[PDB]
């Protein structure tokens, strides 16, 4: 019965489903990236650089 | 193409081209100012392209300046007003007084700007009297509106211009002038809800006269 804190240990010893977390963190990542850029374009006022 | 190139085709072939929507190409006539008679001539299809709609941005970008702004055609292939007459008179060195009053003197487009803004516009050359010796041939015409007082508003409620002409090339035998065009005129308004914005256009003409 693992605790709540260690439940990523299931992975230590299993190569392929680590290469699945990285790419699911990765996606996560990127997908702020996108959101933020789109976010903060719609907010995005261009009227007056100066 | 010339007028000639043109009315050899038959309607099947204009039809869906675009071939229509053109002044017919003018000849070598450069430059032939002294060949010119008087009389009180008419013109028999006075046709003007336009080539650039440009609309005078009023937003602030780099100072109280604002310059004119090259844009994008909207609707289709809804311009060349057509078939345009009057009365033209040609005097003694070169004195165009060209009058006209009949004619698809209107078409009405819209125009965006780069902001994702529209902006609709009539192109009007209503009851236009332009007097003037070959260079600034100059006078006002009518905008006269831009939609009819029975318009409907979508809850069931409810001028003058510059335009200055120039002229290029002239055939001798048949009078069939060319020239370059300008004109600057405000945009539409909806009744004061929208101040109105200015609009230079340019382009090329044709005449024949008679
Ligand atoms: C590069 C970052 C990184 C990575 C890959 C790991 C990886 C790991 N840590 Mg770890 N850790 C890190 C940083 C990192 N740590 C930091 C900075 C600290 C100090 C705060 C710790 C403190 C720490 C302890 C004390 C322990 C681990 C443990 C572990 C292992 C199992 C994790 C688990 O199941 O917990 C699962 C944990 C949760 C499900 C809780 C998540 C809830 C969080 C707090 C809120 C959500 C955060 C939110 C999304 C914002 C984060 C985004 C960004 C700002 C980072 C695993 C190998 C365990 C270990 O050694 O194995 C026995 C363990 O006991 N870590
Ligand atoms: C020469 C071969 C090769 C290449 C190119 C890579 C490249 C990479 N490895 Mg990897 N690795 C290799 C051999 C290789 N490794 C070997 C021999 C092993 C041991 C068996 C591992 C074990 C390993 C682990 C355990 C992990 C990586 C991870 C990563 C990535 C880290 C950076 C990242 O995610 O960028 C971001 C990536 C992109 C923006 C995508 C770019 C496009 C790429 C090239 C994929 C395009 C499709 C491609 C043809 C599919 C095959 C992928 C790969 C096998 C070439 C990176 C793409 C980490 C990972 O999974 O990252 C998610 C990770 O945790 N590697
Ligand atoms: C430099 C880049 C970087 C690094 C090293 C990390 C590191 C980490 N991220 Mg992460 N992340 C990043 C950038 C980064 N992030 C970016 C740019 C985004 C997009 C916004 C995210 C979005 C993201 C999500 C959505 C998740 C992670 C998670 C994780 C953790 C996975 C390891 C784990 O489970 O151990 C155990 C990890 C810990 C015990 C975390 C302790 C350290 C953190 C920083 C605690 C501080 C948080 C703070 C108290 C506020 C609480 C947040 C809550 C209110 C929402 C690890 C700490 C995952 C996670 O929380 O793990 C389950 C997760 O679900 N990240
Ligand atoms: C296809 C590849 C690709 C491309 C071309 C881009 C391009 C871009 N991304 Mg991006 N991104 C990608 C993949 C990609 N991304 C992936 C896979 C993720 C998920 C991890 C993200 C997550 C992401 C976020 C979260 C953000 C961007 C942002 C950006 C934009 C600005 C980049 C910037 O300032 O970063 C600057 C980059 C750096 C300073 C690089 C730091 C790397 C350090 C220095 C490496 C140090 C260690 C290294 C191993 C060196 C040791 C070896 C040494 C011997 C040489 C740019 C358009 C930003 C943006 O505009 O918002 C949307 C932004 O906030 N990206
Ligand atoms: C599948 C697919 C698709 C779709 C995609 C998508 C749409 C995705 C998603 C995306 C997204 C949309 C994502 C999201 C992201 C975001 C995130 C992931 C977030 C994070 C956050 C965080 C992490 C934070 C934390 C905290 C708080 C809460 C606040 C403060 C700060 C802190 C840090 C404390 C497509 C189309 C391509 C097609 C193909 C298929």
């Amino acid at each position: 019965g693992l605790p709540w804190y260690r439940v990523h240990t299931v992975v230590i010893n299993d190569p392929g489903r680590l290469i699945s977390v990285h790419l699911m963190h990765t996606a996560l990542v990127s997908g702020w990236a996108g959101s933020m850029a789109l976010f903060e374009i719609s907010v995005f006022d261009p009227s007056d650089p100066v | 193409l010339t007028f000639d190139e043109i009315q050899g085709l038959t309607y099947l072939q204009v039809k869906g081209s675009g071939i229509a929507n053109t002044c017919p190409v003018l000849e070598s006539g450069t430059t032939n100012l002294k060949e010119l008679k008087a009389g009180s001539y008419k013109l028999e299809n006075f046709c003007i392209e336009p080539t650039s709609f440009t609309v005078k941005e009023e937003s602030q970008f780099k100072g109280g300046e604002t310059e004119f702004v090259k844009t994008k055609l909207m609707t289709r292939l809804t311009y060349t007003l057509d078939a345009m007459s009057g009365s033209f008179k040609v005097g003694s060195d070169g004195s165009a007084e060209l009058k006209e009053d009949d004619g698809i003197d209107y078409a009405a487009t819209t125009v965006q700007l780069p902001g994702g803004e529209r902006v609709a516009f009539l192109f009007t050359i209503k009851q236009f009297d332009g007097k003037g010796t070959l260079d600034n041939i100059k006078g006002d015409f009518l905008v006269p509106s831009y939609r009819g007082s029975s318009f409907l508003d979508p809850k069931g409620r409810g001028l003058k211009g510059s335009a200055v002409f120039s002229v290029a090339k002239v055939d001798p035998v048949t009078g069939e002038i060319a020239g370059v065009f300008e004109s600057i005129q405000p945009s539409d308004t909806d009744l004061g809800a929208k101040p109105p914005k200015d609009i230079k256009v340019t382009g090329l003409w044709y005449a024949q006269l008679k």
